[PDB]
RNA sequence: AGAUUUGAGUAUCGUAAGAGGACUCCCUUAACUUAAGCAUAUCAAUAAGGGAAGGAAGAAAAAAUAACAAUGAUUUCUUAAGUAAUGGCGAAUGAAAAAGAAAAAGACCAAGUUGAUA
RNA sequence: UGGAAGUAUAAAUCGAAAAGGUGAUAGUAUUCAUCAAAGUCUAAAUAUUACAGGAAAACUGAUAGCAAAGAAGUACUGUGAA
RNA sequence: AAAGAAUUUAAAACAUAUUAGAUUUAUCUGAUGUGUGAGACGGUGAUUUCUAGUUAAUCCUUUAAUAAUAAGGCUU
């Protein structure tokens, strides 16, 4: 074998011993110890997106991005000034890159913001949030009142046939398509009908005096994907036919066929 | 040190002064002007290749290897022919798995009653052993700070909630605890024998299910 | 189901969403540059590309903007504004 | 506003009017002493541009170089190198003209600090600059938020260790990307780090 | 260990086990490999031969993620889900539910054909496929889609 | 005579100088050595010369990667990797995005606008 | 410089914009993707064999370990750097 | 000529026609519908294979896609 041992410069020199690394993980330990102790909330290490990862050979794993876009502060119904504040990154560079990740992350910041606690900013209990609570009680109730109302009457369809197919899936694993059929045209009708709506521009900010139960990071109380099992279909007609090799052969042809069409075109 | 021997700036005399060709120091005046130099066979010179800090002090080993020792070296304190072979004094005890009951682990907080212990289920003529078998080094170990060389007595292997008596059995001579989750072949085979008198808990023994699994 | 790995169409079916931002000027531009050009005049350089135009030279004064501004979307872009000169005058 | 159009005037600087008015500033900066400060700033949209704010604290100094290369010292032009580095001619500096004139400024006023500096001129045989410097004692400098960040001590001589806008070029921080991949984060402290062999604890 | 190294069994000997008539000086023929087309020509002949030349084209910036492709052959193709789910639908038919070896979550993109596959329906979800690899999934009464 | 501009002296209140340079940011066109000669190349941002600071310094908020089921300031560590490339294609010199971690913070001038203008 | 019909810096000549740069095989054209240079600041993760205060050691134990375990950069040599 | 449902509810580019405020120059700035770009049906069909006709391209690469010059590859 042919050696190739870059040492014919200076090495001695350029040597790096790690030594000090049992002290670095000692001196990083005993600085969030005595980081959390100050406020609990500057190590909860603010909460950060579910991105995939660029290439092709990590374009199926999730991990953590940096920062909100402002499009899905805008549709989990956050300010942008106070979402800083309250233990979430914003990445104002950042584009949207599909509408898939605009529901995946608004779905992360909804969850968060429903587990979020804030105590009040004054500690004493004359502060005008808790004051303005108790003021505003009586519009809270009614708002309740009729949110609760026309939330159970519109799912009053969606109910049942999703407790349908449920409890149809458990004669089959001890008809199922009926409860799927009717299950499939209920929520094509649910999606016309709200099309054919404006909203709160922002939700309010849970401002509540509690226990203090402080936890160290926010992105291991929210899990980035969803276990997963085996998967299985039905295996039909229609798919022991599919020609798979035969899709690629044409695809990858087309592509090399857009030569031939632009050099014949040209004469 | 790195200039240690090398700080001088000899330069060979050469041949034709009857004298031999190592590096000389040059000036004058001095009964150190003309002497050896640099060369390793001289005085107050640099020696055969330098000891540099960046050697190999630690070393690996793989995981599943390093946990195939662990359960081999647990495997061998409960044969008595190997544990007293390997120096220990378990002519007296009732079990060589010893046990005792964690209730009684509990209420021991002064070392008075670690001690009483050791004396009950007659594990003390292995603690008499280092008290009455303490002597000096011998060598340059006594320069360094080394003095005393004791023996090994038994290891009380604790558990999770053993953690007060830990303060216990840590003064008397000979008598070294590990927890344990924290076991080793540095602490279960010291100077490579093997067989170590391992005086467990019951918090501890009914684990080593859960730790090491079995062989199914 | 799960789209192809190769072709023009190529990818997981999803839905891609961004502005093409346009960094151009204001309409007050088109005083602040006559504004100059009176007070200024023209190059060295564009005062002979000019002689050039005249005499209907269109070719030459594209290879003579090149030399002396080094790139072919250059040239076409200063041989327009010294012939949009020509024609106001 | 009125600086949109002399922002636009000053970049035409072939035009009969400027040439003939930087050939009057070259003259009277011919006579007059290499470095000597200068009242008010003479390409004003530049020198407020570059940081100059018409405060107290605030000086304007103008520094004559002399361009062009030069020969490698050596004397009588004998080097006793190999002919790979047997050249005298045609040896260019990397540290440009301004960064050159920026340090000799800085050496002769050291009291001060160097904020930037613009040109101002040229002839066959010099180039004119105009540095402005800063007075960080200066009560009003120190009571500024946005800009007592020059009181700092390691603002110390600013151009001399290569942190001015003139002198961070000739490190080669214009832009970012692959295009810079050795200029990273400065042009020997990344050579440094590449060029490292680190030997772990438990090595193999 | 430098007690079981040869220099503790070779004290006593002058030459130190590197011969009289040839000393151990310091070169033996360069530094590295040099001499590589001179004097050491018989070693880069015999032992390296086509070290010396050039052979194909230039990738002036090689993208090492494009050409990834991890494959597996079809009788490894089980052993993703395992011995027990395979041996649980092994009468399955069509119509009725099979499992889905969704080889892109596992690492393996391409699916080669090698080796015999179960006579058991099953579906198989990756990004490439191979001409023989089709034939021998669908011959055994299954199929082949593709992701991504 | 008066209103300005520019340039000086004197006085008051302050400022740089020198020590140190182990680590940090740089200016400079060394050679012994390797190539079994040697002249490009390697030694080599290496030795010497020179300038400047701190408890750390340097970089820092994209005229950046990428061709994606897309990411997103800077620094440092693992991996990519002795790989793509360079080279009397000889000796030899040799990165970066992707991916995993420590830490995470963003703000300002100029230009533009408001002028019983401050 | 790994950056190869030029990756970066500088010098001589030339030198823009009803903007534009990049997509590392020079060129022109039409699309597409991503950014929007030519001013400045910014703690944290990082480095260390100046120096000072400490703790350790499978390190040396007076020809060893710094050159120096005592009035050691001391006695002594040179005009001088040393 | 023969087999073939195709996977499922939070949206930005603005190509377009209409208005409101301005500009005169290589003219802009706003806002409201529309489709674009749209995907949730054995029988229909998106789609792929086969048989011949016609046209176009045809050794590989310049790594977002093509083109004609240029350059780089393989064999001799």
């Amino acid at each position: 074998a042919v050696s190739n041992i870059h040492f014919c410069k200076d090495w001695r020199s350029k040597v790096h011993t790690w030594f000090k690394q049992p002290f670095r993980k000692i001196r990083r330990h005993q600085t969030r110890v005595e980081k959390a102790k100050a406020v609990f909330p500057a190590t909860i290490k603010s909460l950060k997106p579910s991105v995939h990862c660029m290439n092709q050979r990590f374009n199926y794993k999730l991990r953590l991005g940096r920062g909100f876009t402002l499009k899905e502060l805008r549709a989990a119904k956050i300010d942008k000034n106070l979402a800083r504040t309250i233990g979430i990154a914003v990445d104002p560079r950042r584009k949207e890159s599909s509408k898939e990740c605009l529901n995946r992350n608004a779905q992360r910041l909804t969850e968060y913001m429903n587990r979020l606690v804030v105590l009040p900013k004054v500690h004493a209990a004359t502060a005008k949030r808790l004051v303005l609570n108790k003021k505003n009680a009586e519009a809270k109730t009614k708002k309740a009142a009729e949110i609760k109302k026309f939330i159970a009457e519109h799912n009053k369809t969606i109910k049942e046939l999703k407790i349908k197919v449920a409890a149809a899936k458990k004669d089959y694993a001890k008809e199922l398509k009926a409860c799927l059929k009717g299950l499939k045209k209920a929520q094509v009708a649910f999606a016309a009908q709200v099309a054919k709506k404006k909203t709160k521009q922002f939700n309010k900010l849970p401002v509540q005096q509690k226990e203090a139960k402080q936890v160290l990071d926010a992105n291991k109380v929210i899990r980035l994907t969803a276990p997963c099992t085996l998967e299985t279909k039905t295996l039909t007609k229609g798919m022991k036919a599919f020609d798979a090799v035969a899709h690629l052969r044409k695809a990858k042809n087309v592509a090399k066929a857009v030569s031939g069409i632009v050099k014949g075109q040209k004469k | 040190s790195t200039e240690a021997g090398k700080q001088h700036s000899a330069i060979s005399w050469g041949t034709g002064r009857a004298v031999a060709r190592i590096p000389r120091i040059s000036g004058s005046g001095s009964g150190r002007n003309g002497q050896g130099a640099f060369g390793n066979m001289t005085r107050k010179g640099h020696m055969f290749s330098p000891l540099k800090n960046f050697r190999k002090w630690q070393r690996k080993t793989p995981k599943q290897m390093r946990r195939f020792a662990v359960a081999s070296c647990i495997a061998a304190s409960a044969v008595p022919a190997l544990v007293s072979a390997r120096g220990h004094h378990i002519a007296g005890v009732p079990q060589i798995p010893l046990v005792v009951n964690s209730k009684s682990i509990s209420v021991i907080k002064k070392t008075k009653q670690a001690v009483y212990l050791l004396k009950k289920i007659n594990a003390y003529s292995d603690v008499l052993k280092v008290i009455a078998s303490k002597t000096v080094r011998a060598g340059q170990g006594k320069m360094r700070g080394r003095k005393i060389k004791e023996r090994k007595g038994p290891l009380v292997v604790y558990g999770n909630d053993d953690l007060q008596a830990v303060k216990a059995f840590r003064n008397i001579p000979g008598v070294d605890t590990c927890r344990v989750e924290n076991l080793s072949v540095l602490n279960l085979a010291p100077g490579c024998h093997m067989g170590r008198f391992i005086i467990w808990t019951e918090s501890a023994f009914k684990k080593l299910n859960t730790i090491f699994g079995t062989q199914k | 189901m799960a789209g192809i790995a190769v072709g023009l169409k190529r990818g997981y079916p999803v839905h891609t969403m961004t502005a093409k931002r346009h960094y151009g000027v204001t309409k007050r531009k088109h005083v602040v540059n006559d504004v100059i050009r009176e007070a200024c005049g023209f190059s060295a350089y564009e005062r002979h590309m000019m002689d050039l135009l005249r005499r209907g030279l269109d070719k030459k004064a594209l290879k003579y903007a090149k030399k002396h501004l080094g790139t072919h979307k250059r040239g076409l872009a200063k041989r327009d504004e010294i012939q949009r000169a020509l024609e106001a005058i | 506003g009125a600086y949109k159009y002399i922002n636009a005037l000053n970049r035409k600087k072939q035009s009969d009017v400027l040439r003939f008015l930087r050939r009057i500033r070259c003259w009277e900066l011919r006579h007059l002493p290499r470095i000597h400060r200068v009242a008010r700033p003479t390409n004003p949209e530049r020198a407020r541009r570059l940081g100059y704010k018409p405060k107290s604290g605030f000086v304007i100094y103008s520094v004559r170089i002399h361009r062009g290369n030069r020969k490698v010292s050596a004397r009588k032009g004998i080097v006793h190198r190999k002919p790979a580095c047997q050249g005298i001619h045609k040896i260019k500096r990397v540290k440009s003209l301004q960064a050159i004139a920026e340090q000799r400024v800085g050496k002769h006023c050291g009291a001060l600090r160097v904020l930037n500096s613009y040109f101002i001129g040229q002839d066959s045989t010099y180039r004119f600059f105009e540095v402005i410097l800063v007075d960080p004692f200066n009560a009003a400098i120190r009571n500024d938020p946005k800009m007592n960040w020059i009181c700092a001590d390691k603002q110390k001589r600013r151009e001399a260790r290569g942190l001015t806008s003139a002198a961070k070029k000739s490190r080669g921080f214009t832009g970012k990307g692959r295009r810079y991949n050795k200029i990273g984060a400065g042009a020997r402290g990344n050579l440094k780090r590449r060029n490292l062999l680190q030997l772990k604890r438990y090595r193999s | 260990a430098t007690r079981f190294r040869q220099t503790r069994r070779r004290r006593g000997h002058v030459s130190m086990g590197y011969g009289r008539i040839g000393k151990h000086r310091k070169q033996r023929g360069g530094r590295g490999n040099a001499g590589g087309q001179h004097h050491r020509k018989t070693w880069f002949t015999t032992f390296h031969p086509d070290y010396f030349g050039k052979h194909g084209m230039r990738v002036f910036h090689l993208k090492a993620n494009k050409y990834y492709c991890p494959s597996i052959n079809v009788d490894s193709l089980w052993s993703l889900v395992g011995k027990d789910v395979q041996a649980q639908y092994k009468n399955a038919k069509v119509g009725e539910e099979v499992p889905v070896i969704d080889c892109v979550k596992h690492g393996y993109f391409k699916v080669l054909g090698k080796g015999f596959l179960p006579k058991q329906p099953v579906i198989v979800r990756a990004r490439y496929f191979s001409e023989k690899a089709q034939q021998k999934i669908k011959a055994v009464g299954g199929a082949c889609e593709l992701t991504a």
